[PDB]
C-alpha cells in the first residue's frame, strides 16, 4: 500500500473517527486492553471515549500507558495500524486531557495547522 | 525571534531572494517539535529525518551521541533550501523529558502564526 | 505582553498580593473590543459603559473627543479594582473602522487564554 | 428586563432551539423584511435563516450585516431589543468567518465565559 509516513497524517480523537473514514490520521489515547490475539486493542482518548485499533500482525511486545498510533481509518471507524510508539512518562505523567484540548484547536484554527502543503 | 513552525508551515514558505517568507514575514529561525525516523551519522554531522505528522519527514542536519530513533526531539534551527528542497540546520536537537512540551509546542505553534498572520 | 479578554473574564479576575489573575494566568494590560452603551463627558474626565455581550457593560475611564453610543470600539488599558468592583483604565479607546477586527478578537481571546492557561 | 445586564450568547440559526427563553446576539445579513417591516430575516455565516421579530416597526430600511440583541422565544424566533447595522463601508464583514468564531466560542467555554 502507499507509504503514509510521506502523507500528512491528521490528529484526531474518537469523536472524530466516523468523519475521518479512510483518511491517514494520529491517534494517542490510553491503552485501555488488548484482545487476546495481540492484534487488536484499545485506546481512550482524553475525553474518556475509545478507539479500536487494528494490525495486521500480532504485538511482539506488552504495551500499557500513552500510545500514539499512526494508521487509516478502516469503513468500520477502527484504526489500522501501520506504526506506533509509546509516550515516555517516566519523569512526567502525559496530560491527556491538555492533548485533547490541542487536537480541538488544532480542528478549529486549520489555518495555523495546516495539514500538507498550504 | 525565533518562531514555532509545523514542517507543512516550513513546507508553504516562499523564497524570494534569499529570504523566507510565510506572508509576508520573514522567517528564518525556528522550533520544530517531532519524531525521529531515521539518523544518518558522518563524522563531522548527523542528519535526521524528523516527522511531526503535519507532512512528510524533513531533513534536519546537526553540526558534531546519536539520538535513537522513535524518540520525540525540539528541534532549533534555520530553515534552508537547496534545488528547492527545504530542510534545516540545527543548532540544538533536545530530546523531550516530558511529553507534555510536545503538546505545548502546538499550542504555541498556532498562537505564534495568529499573531504573525496580523502583521 | 498585552492580553485579549472579554469583560466576564476581567469581573472573574482574583486579586492576591495585588496581581491579578484569571485562572492562572497573571493579567495587568488587557484589551477588549466592545460596543459604547453610554458615554458620559465630566469634566474632569469620559466614562464609558463598554458592553462586550458576555456580561453587564463595564465602566471605561479616561482622565482629561468623545465617542459616540453604539459604536465599536477596541480599549487598551489597565485593569483596576477598588471594593471588589473591577474597571478599566484606558489609555487607548479606538473606533472600529473594519468590523472583522471585531471577530478577529474573539478568536485572539480564546486563543491566547489557551495557549497561556498551561 | 434589563437585558443589557445579562450575558446574551453570540449562536447561529443552528442553535436557536436549544437557547429558548435565553438572551441571545445573533449576527447576520438581512435576506427579507416583513410587509409590516415588524419583523426581518438575518441568515447567518453558515446560509441559515433567524427570525427576528420586532416590538416596532422598523422606521428606515436596514441592509447588510446586522447584529441583533434579543430572547429567543417559544417558537425559536427571536424577540428584538435592539439592533445595529455594522458598518462596511471601509471592508466587508466576513460572516463566514464570524460563524467559525461562534463556534469556537462554544467550543471553549472555559476560555470564553458567558456566565
Amino acid at each position: 500500500s502507499v507509504d503514509m509516513m510521506d502523507l500528512p497524517r491528521s490528529r484526531i480523537n474518537a469523536g472524530m473517527l466516523a468523519q475521518f473514514i479512510d483518511k491517514p490520521v494520529c491517534f494517542v489515547g490510553r491503552l485501555e486492553k488488548i484482545h487476546p490475539t495481540g492484534k487488536m486493542f484499545i485506546l481512550s482518548d482524553g475525553e474518556g471515549k475509545n478507539g479500536t485499533i487494528e494490525l495486521m500482525e500480532p504485538l511482539d511486545e506488552e504495551i500499557s500507558g500513552i500510545v500514539e498510533v499512526v494508521g487509516r481509518v478502516t469503513a468500520k471507524a477502527t484504526i489500522l495500524c501501520t506504526s506506533y510508539v509509546q509516550f515516555k512518562e517516566d519523569s512526567h505523567p502525559f496530560d491527556l486531557g491538555l492533548y485533547n484540548e490541542a487536537v480541538k484547536i488544532i480542528h478549529d484554527f486549520p489555518q495555523f495547522y495546516p495539514l500538507g502543503i498550504v | 525571534h525565533i518562531v514555532p513552525c509545523t514542517i507543512s508551515q516550513l513546507l508553504s514558505a516562499t523564497l524570494v531572494d534569499e529570504v523566507f517568507r510565510i506572508g509576508n514575514v520573514e522567517i528564518s529561525q525556528v522550533t520544530i517539535v517531532g519524531i525521529i525516523r531515521h539518523a544518518e551519522k558522518a563524522p563531522t554531522n548527523i542528519v535526521y529525518k524528523i516527522d511531526d505528522m503535519t507532512a512528510a519527514p524533513m531533513d534536519v542536519r546537526q553540526w558534531v551521541t546519536v539520538v535513537p530513533p522513535e524518540t520525540y526531539v525540539k528541534v532549533a534551527g534555520h530553515l534552508r533550501s537547496f534545488q528547492n528542497k527545504k530542510s534545516l540546520v540545527a543548532f540544538k536537537i533536545m530530546p523531550l523529558e516530558d511529553m507534555n512540551e510536545f503538546t505545548t509546542h502546538i499550542l504555541e505553534v498556532i498562537n505564534a502564526h495568529m499573531v504573525l498572520s496580523k502583521a
